[PDB]
């Protein structure tokens, strides 16, 4: 069953590349907002104290 | 100072809860 076998491991490991690939793109991503709030929370001081 | 680790530290936890899933995973 050599071909067809390593066939359909290959396709697993595929599937968990995928999930890895969500966690990281998707980690990514929730990180950018806290990103961002911590600009414009310093903003409005870096504003109003002048 | 020790202000200055501190978020290393607990940085580590987000730094080593990473290691938690990604190998639990195989």
């Amino acid at each position: 069953a050599t071909a067809i076998e390593r066939a359909d491991q290959l396709a697993k490991s595929a599937v968990a590349q995928e999930k890895a690939l969500k966690r990281a793109e998707e980690r990514a991503q929730q990180l950018r907002a806290r990103l961002d709030a911590m600009q414009e929370a310093q903003d409005q001081v870096r504003r109003d104290h002048e | 100072l020790i202000q200055a680790e501190e978020r290393e530290v607990s940085a580590r936890l987000a730094a080593a809860e990473t290691a938690l899933g990604e190998s639990d995973a195989r």
